[PDB]
């Protein structure tokens, strides 16, 4: 395929080739354009709060090495053996100084510095440059209120301005609440999916909800019950949808603060939540105090997706064209009183987790709209993102972005693919820029 | 007993456990447990969901399936959350997976899924200060088959504590199960273990 | 008992099945199902089919297997065949099967296949009307090897009729199976369940 | 590979490189110049009988909705919501009027139009155009006495006509005797060999069964029992062969109505068999009366092949070079009696179906033929179907086709592989057609 | 019995060892064999070594696990070497075995295995000769989960000799397992069955 | 990837790209340029001793059936039907005159000859040519001291040329000894590596031994256990390295006749050795008659390892690029007391079988080192093997080919991926010898 050429994305982001759920070949090529360019989930400061604290994590197919260093700092390294390419560490979270490879004893720092070789005077005697073989770095590890980012090119974007028009719905929760933590350890399951499947259904779909969750609706009397089978449409102005440059995007549920949580843990956050609120009305002003007790559905592009308020936190770590690991935490505000954060954390594992009942009912989804991708009459179908189009604004006086003011749409669709197809057809972030020039304009078009 | 110290690969939870068991194996105690067990397992294989609620759940039930954190044979240090729970139910939490499972709308439910359940290396002993408390170990492969060729197996080690309600039916107080798999390959983990 | 207006996942035939069961758990009978389908097992490992079909199965057996299509839990109006019979055989069906095994030009039992069975959670009780007839519910996972690498794992329900024949010896007269996954992954089902 | 330009299959049909039963990128092409083009089975009229009657099948590896119509016709869609690409039906079969995506509930009709999108008005306003947006239809959909196929080339030939020479020798059982009936459910097995091996091993591979089937021949007592271990020959004048331009063939063995059927079911098959032949006889006359009661062992192009009178019935559905699903049916003949129907039935089961003894002793057949193909040193290798070439005739005055002229033979393998190397070098029907046009002269040379 | 002759898929050893259990299928003696092997696959599966040496095994142990060379049906003549020894293990063989389990040096020992043993068919019968001598005869499975997302699953016959020592406990004597699958599928074979 | 042009290892095999551990294409051009050229392990004169005996051996992932002749030669035959491919024998060992398909019944006989064909008469009349339809054969089949490799490529050298300088070492062993023989059955287990993983570390790697086997030397009493997790260094003097030109090497330990073999037999393998030792010294002096009883840790190109005296026998069956099938046999002097053999014979599946314990130590190792070989960030990355680069000498007065002079060093891995490189590289063996011309200046360069 030639990915200069091919247009696996229609103009305005509208519709998408079906084979890019299932083509093997261009999973190769999105580890070249999407997972080897773009910032990638990490950890938490609070998964490794003290110097030599370290967790692994994935990087599309490549695991890393993140460790806090003893000033205080993060660095991360590619988990591969500078001399025969064994795996360095083989569990998922620790404290250490160093890192040895038990195949010939090799010994790293958590600094990545190759501090030792066994015998090393005797065998190497001087010959051994220590300086040249350190662990493959991370080039890039940057901060977002905690949430810790990694990114292999050196050129990337900072990651605020990665974050595009999106931090600014993130920041009430993500920063004027006081601040989040993750909860781990995260629940972790394989899905025959690919790993755009979920991607795009928590960045913009809202759509599902009430038909696909229905029985979760219906069995758990969260706030949004009524939604059940169809029953009902939200109101007009029950929310907002919204998408960036760099693809990141979300929709936003007008006050919905307990989320998918059951009638069991309803009114202790919305009394939470309510508190909190009154008092960033006067810090922030009464629109932004309202997105942070307001239901966030995002995507962080590519491949990290989370529901603010609900407290869920999802990585969807690509395997091949129809596999992703899915790696489920719980995020919860860092001044919750310890009960609740545990029942939130609980809860959000249980309506979202290996065993979540409402995770449960989408996987059909997920899966099988991959699987189509590989069947021949189904390559070259067109998967629709249509809903909304003609109706997105950007330059708006109060919400920044391109933005759909309605709560169900596919606006966040469009910009994710639209950033997506701009990555898959450059070489590098400066193609990139030049191909995202009219971002907004092309996603505005007919409005 | 079990000398941690020297056989240094068990844990101290697993320790405590086989000291309840290596002593009393009474024979009728055995019985009644494996037939509990076989029973349970009868009513959840045919999809009884609201029987098995009704019939072996206790009303105070705790049902836990944890997944452990994997981490360094020698760490010391580092100690945050070393477990998620997968399942840490109450009985209203079960009630509300047993309406999920019930609803029609819970499209992922047709065509009917198959269950298949086989439990195996029954231990039972009596709690040595509840003495209405018997505390059953037993191991479960669960077979799941659904929609033409997907197959899911699933495995792990049940520690259970039954308790005599009224009518002198002994139900499920607690069960609780660190399942051997960090990373689930069956999709998900939506069956009742 | 189940209600299976209440249990709306239940079919009527597992309810009557286990009507059958949660009554009768004598502990005799326990312990003659469980030999008589350990035995049964055994001779079957080790490819004793003539030895199986002399002293375990009645003459006037029926051995079925079925595959269940795969239809909407709401489905009420579309009511052709619902099964095709994998197995459904006489005990003269059985013999030409087990000739079948033995003959030296089966190319296909060169290099010996090797079998090994797990029957789990044996339930026996005696029929209502026949008092000479033992219903036995058992499961089964079969595990065949052959040639290097090949290996196929089954997995099933076995609903049971032994019969009191002559010399006293109790006989398979019923077995049906309900084969759990619809698309067959372990190239055929040439094993005995 | 360059398909046009690589000889897979020999001139007339004589061997074919063993590869083409284990490249993955041949079976990619196989997609694309076999599945999207030649007409694949789908279901029969006994199965969907009913307005709103549907059931789910394979067109190659795609998953189609085949429903039954008001008006009584019969309409194929690609299970594929035209929205996110959802699998829309989950079941094998049933009765519906339409089929709700369970992802954001698109409602579509049984004759495949969008007709309702949850909160259409609200949300798309007038913007939706739903005429635009019915599920992707299979284009020609046509019966072969109540036998449903379906094919996704509009320029494909009619049903009949690809059915070529092969059509005479089936309409006897197919059309003379009254009609089939097709019995479900299948059973459904996943075998590891490719989807050519056993379509190959069932268009005309009546060498393979006396020395193959030796134990299931000696077991169970059916007509063929002398053959077992190749102890006999079957007798100078014990059958035929034949193949036709569009690459379906089959194998003919006089008199043998009670096929592969253990001695149990033997007399009554061979009674009623005869019986009807007598009446046939004045219908269609002798030869054609009697190939009604005689075996027939065939392939309708690519993968679909039945047993005519044991009532095997078999779809080849292709997952990946080395894996084939295989659906097994049985056909009966409408007018037997019900209990024999069912007996028959059982018993096409018990011979060849998921733990049939006939067919499990085909599985390292199949298999390590199959997987052979992706060995180092046999891709280049040839398969060898050279058995009685040179005495095929064509035009003949009873028996149309290219046919041979004795029961042992590999006439059907050449102009299966023919009609499939044709097929894999060319671009389109009319791309065919031209590498067709001396078929008969290929394969009589 | 089993005639060979007759059912020639048997071998003598397997027809053999069913005489030895078709015949005495006492009570006790079944409890007794089931309490001692779900006693042993506990300790096993808690990774108790040390413990099961100490309790389980006998001093005078062969601990035998072979891989069988494929044979055609037919062969009678080419005799040499049919099997070789995964496991042939003597007292101090199993102790060195063990102490390379414990060794904080065994570096795929961390994260820590998590293994699980399934029991089933357990047999018994006491020798003719020798009174303090017991056959048991059990099928397993043994599953092993590590590093995420390895997982392997063994299955197997044991033919076991179970002997009193001092104390009155019946300890391990001889195990022998003919290992079904030819080429391991699993890694390695590194597990105690 | 343009294989002539595609340069996976560097100049005097200082270092190899680690996708050549987990690239699929690459596998599939090692089937043409490494397993259809060089000489593979087939059988030994023990295991086929009789007319008509048979195994069946993998070649790459062909399958040959072995067959000793009438007049005691053997000739090896692909274990495929002429007629339509189906796989000819399906067990590992056995005696018969013939070989008939079971699809059709054709019969082959031992010699490969197609000889019956199921009434051929009435059937094919006189059209089949039976004499042009016998089994595909293996060109070369030669015996090295009853060790019977295979080859399908007429132009390969002769196999003692192919074994070049490695044949001296070898030779004390393998012909002054008296012979070996192999024992059977082997052992089989699939392991998730490929091929190469295990063949460099037996050709090359004492390096691993301390550290990986640290639990192994501790557990056994063998007669390197001081050398656990690196309490010590082998002394000044303890052994040498080797390469040759076909790329075939090996590591020498002086005087470890024990090998690994655990205290138990240990006394009786040492005092078997010496005295073998001191008749050996009149007939090929002292330096090869203590050859003969130092442990050789052996890589026959590409596929075949052994330790001499540990008496371990292994084959490398390639599956694809990370999966690997290990067979396993003992080797043992066939003077040794017979009960002596059978103990050797467990002993070395007790370290090295499908449970050895010393075995399962290197399973990590060598199935993460093939594994991150895919990984993106990892596929570029350069594996290591310069230690003792620079002190390698050729033309000694004693130690013929390229030899390091010391115990631990990656002399043997230069020397196996030169031959390696130089194969992948070329069409044929002209041009493998015209790129192989410089063969030991380029290994001994900065010496
Ligand atoms: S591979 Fe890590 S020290 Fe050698
Ligand atoms: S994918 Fe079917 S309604 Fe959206
Ligand atoms: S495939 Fe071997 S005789 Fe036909
Ligand atoms: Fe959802
Ligand atoms: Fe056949
Ligand atoms: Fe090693």
């Amino acid at each position: 395929m030639n990915y200069n050429n091919k247009i696996l994305v229609s103009e305005s982001g509208l519709s998408q080739k079906h084979l890019i759920h299932g083509d093997e070949e261009l999973f190769q090529h999105e580890l070249k354009t999407i997972f080897a360019r773009n910032w990638l989930f990490l950890t938490h400061d609070s998964l490794i709060p003290a110097p030599g604290d370290y967790v692994t994590a994935k990087m599309g197919i490549d695991e890393v090495i993140v460790s806090r260093q003893n000033d205080g700092s993060i660095r991360a390294f590619l988990n591969v053996c500078r001399h025969r390419g064994k795996t360095l560490v083989s569990v998922e979270a620790g404290n250490a100084k160093g890192f040895v490879c038990s195949y010939h004893g090799w010994g790293f720092g958590s600094n990545g510095e190759l501090q030792s070789v066994p015998f090393e005077k005797d065998l190497y005697g001087e010959s051994l440059n220590k300086k040249c073989l350190g662990l493959k770095e991370v080039a890039r590890v940057e901060s977002f209120h905690g949430f810790i980012y990694g990114c292999f090119d050196q050129e990337a974007p900072p990651l605020m301005d990665y974050l595009g028009d999106a931090a600014w719905y993130l920041e009430p929760m993500f920063k004027h609440s006081g601040g989040l933590e993750l909860v781990g350890p995260p629940g972790k399951v394989v899905i025959k999916a690919n790993w755009k499947a979920p991607a795009e259904n928590f960045v913009g779909d809202a759509y599902h909800v009430g038909w696909t969750h229905a029985s979760s609706l219906r069995s758990g009397e969260s706030i949004f019950s009524s939604l059940a089978g169809n029953a009902a449409l939200p109101p007009e102005g029950a929310g907002l949808q919204m998408t960036s440059k760099y693809g990141s995007g979300m929709g936003v549920l007008w006050d919905g603060y307990s989320g998918v949580h059951s009638a069991d843990l309803v009114p202790e956050l919305m009394a939470f939540g309510g508190a909190k609120q009154e008092r960033l009305n006067k810090e922030i002003g009464d629109v932004r105090a309202r997105i942070y007790r307001s239901h966030l559905n995002c995507t962080v592009f590519p491949n990290n997706s989370m529901l603010t308020c609900s407290g869920v936190f999802k990585v969807w770590n690509p395997i091949d064209a129809n596999t992703t690991e899915v790696w489920t935490y719980a995020i919860v505000e860092k001044d919750m009183p310890e009960d609740l954060k545990r029942r939130l954390a609980d809860s959000v594992q249980r309506t979202f987790g290996p065993a979540g009942f409402w995770e449960s009912d989408d996987n059909d989804n997920m899966e099988t709209a991959s699987q189509n991708g590989k069947k021949y009459q189904s390559r070259d179908s067109d998967l629709l993102s249509n809903l909304g189009f003609g109706e997105d604004v950007y330059g708006d006086a109060v919400y920044p972005g391109v933005v759909g003011k309605s709560a169900i749409g596919e606006t966040s669709y469009r910009g994710f693919y639209r950033a997506y197809q701009a990555h898959v057809s450059s070489s590098n972030w400066a193609e990139f820029e030049h191909a995202s020039s009219t971002w907004h304009t092309e996603l505005t078009k007919t409005t | 007993m079990i000398n941690i110290q020297e056989d240094k690969l068990v844990s101290a939870h697993d320790a405590e456990e086989i000291l309840r068991f290596f002593n009393c194996h009474d024979s009728a105690l055995q019985q009644e447990a494996t037939t509990l067990l076989t029973q349970e397992a009868h009513l959840l294989d045919i999809q009884a969901y609201r029987a098995w609620l009704e019939h072996c759940v206790g009303s105070e039930v705790q049902y836990q399936v944890i997944s452990r954190e994997l981490r360094a044979a020698s760490e010391r240090r580092y100690k945050l959350n070393e477990a998620m729970n997968v399942y840490n139910e109450n009985f209203q939490q079960l009630k509300v997976r047993v309406e999920h499972q019930l609803d029609p709308q819970n499209w992922g439910n047709s065509p009917k899924l198959r269950f298949t359940r086989f439990i195996t290396n029954v231990q039972a002993a009596m709690d040595v200060n509840d003495k209405e408390l018997l505390h059953i170990r037993s191991n479960v492969i669960l077979h799941r088959a659904r929609r033409g060729n997907q197959v899911d197996v699933f495995y792990a080690a049940r520690e259970d504590k039954w308790k005599r309600g009224e009518g002198g039916v002994r139900k499920l107080v607690q069960r609780f199960v660190d399942y051997p798999e960090r990373i689930l390959q069956t999709h998900n983990l939506m069956v009742f273990l």
